[PDB]
């Protein structure tokens, strides 16, 4: 029912938001909304997409049907047999609002689960309802669903069993990814690839694997990348399969970087058909432009942007607007000049490093026992 | 299934293609559930070398 | 039996009570799934429980 | 406590320090940021 579902919400995406894409998502969606009795939500996909077609009320009775066929028979059900909790007036009646996550809206599905919720009495029940509220809160991009869940899932729930949170930490880290949290947090608990199937707990394998390579390297420079990353070898395996995946990882490891901006050119054109992607795609590039500009100005301290012309790509006029943006950006700490044609760096020493970072928790502190003695003493 | 000796080198394979697929710990798990398995059998006369 | 009145022996544990304390240890150990702890008790004709 | 001074009172979630850097320069930066090597 939510298992395949999630494939549906890139075409969504993918038909909608790019007006020129609106060729091939609806060859493929609407064969596809035909079936698995998929009636509530594509009104408005509808009108996005071409305005009507009369098989609405075709399914209307049949989704009118099945709602009352199992309606009839939990009510049959909890009017003979007088068993509760996790009965079978439960399996049914969550049979119910699973033929809701299938095919109508989130909200007779989610009242559902609420009304299901203080039914129960196992824990096992109550996880995989919120992994049900997880994934409609996936589906739908709700940002309040799913911040409380999570605490259910982690306090209210997470000190019994075990081994279906790891279903959940790679659902953790999709929320951080359509986060603007690109930097740490998802690739912290990304790091344990071995989840294989591609199940509705793990919903897919190799572009999880390309999701967990993309966001690896804003993480670390070299603090050891290359042992989680380069020396594993599960990781190692899929993107053999990849090529273009593991060559923009080698050029920017082995300092290829004329190939490395090609490489990152089709990556940034690639990242557009995704749909966790409003978050990755200004931040991401430039953020990886700035990434190995800083590495390659390390090493040299005399360095010529005649020598960018060629072992870089080419633009002398381009590095040397780029550099500019980038510098009194506040960022990328060296100084370009003009006529010599000399980039010329200035890192600081220990002494100066350290000189800073005192003086900056010194008027921190101080600031703060300003307004402390200001409480006190009147 | 009952039988023992065609197990040691399908199982010896695998070995070749994890490793060709360049993952080390698995080739090396693969590797040895092989070198237990091959203690019991009448001749692995030239499955011996190709172990070795 | 005017200094010692209750003598009490210790066998060695039953099928059950091989399948409890294999319980009680593998509480903090983390088991995959789909895993038969009744089988494994029953591989041990006579152990301690040590 | 009013001082009697008040008479009249990812989109952009963390984005205005990467806005304020960069806008609107030619954001897709493939078709002249990728695309000098015709022009050399």
């Amino acid at each position: 029912p939510k298992n395949p579902d999630l494939r549906i919400a890139q075409l969504r995406f993918l038909l909608s938001l790019p007006e020129h894409r609106g060729d091939a998502a609806v060859r493929d969606e609407l064969m596809a909304a035909v079936r698995d009795n998929n009636m509530a939500p594509y009104y408005e996909a509808l009108c996005k997409s071409l305005d009507w077609q009369i098989d609405v009320d075709l399914l209307n009775k049949m989704k009118k049907a099945n709602e009352d066929e199992l309606k009839r028979l939990d009510e049959e059900l909890e009017d003979a047999e007088k068993n509760l909790g996790e009965s079978e007036i439960r399996d049914a009646m969550m049979a119910k609002a699973e033929y809701l996550c299938r095919i109508g809206d989130k909200e007779g599905a989610l009242t559902a689960f609420r009304k299901t919720y203080d039914k129960t009495v196992a824990l096992g029940h109550r996880l995989d309802i919120v992994f049900y509220l997880l994934r409609i809160g996936l589906f739908y991009m709700d940002n309040d669903l799913i911040t409380r869940n999570t605490e259910k899932a982690k306090s209210l729930i997470e000190e019994g069993g075990d081994w279906d949170r790891r279903n959940r930490l790679k659902v953790y880290q999709g929320l951080y990814c359509v986060a603007i949290r690109d930097f740490k947090q998802a690739a912290e608990l990304f790091l344990d690839t071995v989840s294989t199937f591609t199940s509705y707990e793990l919903m897919d394998y190799k572009t999880f694997v390309t999701y967990t390579v993309y966001v690896s390297m804003i993480a670390l420079e070299r603090p050891d990348l290359r042992e989680k990353v380069i020396k594993g070898a599960e990781i190692l395996e899929v993107l053999h399969s990849l090529p273009a995946v593991r060559q923009y990882l080698f050029s920017l490891y082995e300092c290829r970087y004329s190939v490395f901006f090609q490489s990152l050119a089709v990556v940034e054109q690639e990242m557009k058909k995704d749909w966790l992607f409003a978050p990755h795609y200004r931040y991401y590039v430039r953020e990886m432009r700035i990434h190995a500009y800083s590495q390659l100005l390390e090493s040299y301290r005399s360095l010529t942007l005649g020598y960018m012309a060629e072992a870089f790509g080419v633009g002398v006029e381009f590095i040397d607007q780029e550099l500019s943006r980038f510098i009194a950006a506040g960022r990328l700490h060296c100084k370009i000049d003009k006529v010599n044609e000399i980039v010329e760096t200035n890192r600081p020493d220990s002494k100066n490093w350290q000189y800073q970072e005192t003086i900056k928790k010194g008027d921190l502190l101080l600031n703060r026992v300003q307004k402390l003695s200001r409480v006190i003493n009147m | 299934m009952d039988d023992k000796a065609l197990l040691v080198e399908v199982q010896l394979l695998e070995s070749k293609t994890y490793h060709a697929l360049s993952n080390l710990p698995k080739a090396r798990a693969a590797l040895t559930s092989a070198r237990t398995t091959a203690n019991a059998i009448y001749c692995p006369p030239k499955l011996q070398a190709t172990l070795d | 039996p005017g200094r010692i009145d209750r003598k009490i022996e210790f066998p060695p544990p039953n099928e059950e009570a091989r399948l409890d304390i294999l319980k009680i240890h593998s509480r903090k150990m983390n088991l995959t799934r789909g895993i038969n702890l009744r089988k494994i008790a029953e591989l041990m004709p006579g152990a301690s429980g040590a | 406590m009013s001082e009697k001074k008040q008479p009249v009172d990812e989109d952009n979630w963390d984005d205005d320090n990467v806005e304020d850097d960069f806008s609107n320069q030619l954001r897709a930066e493939l078709e002249k940021h990728g695309y000098k090597m015709e022009t050399s």
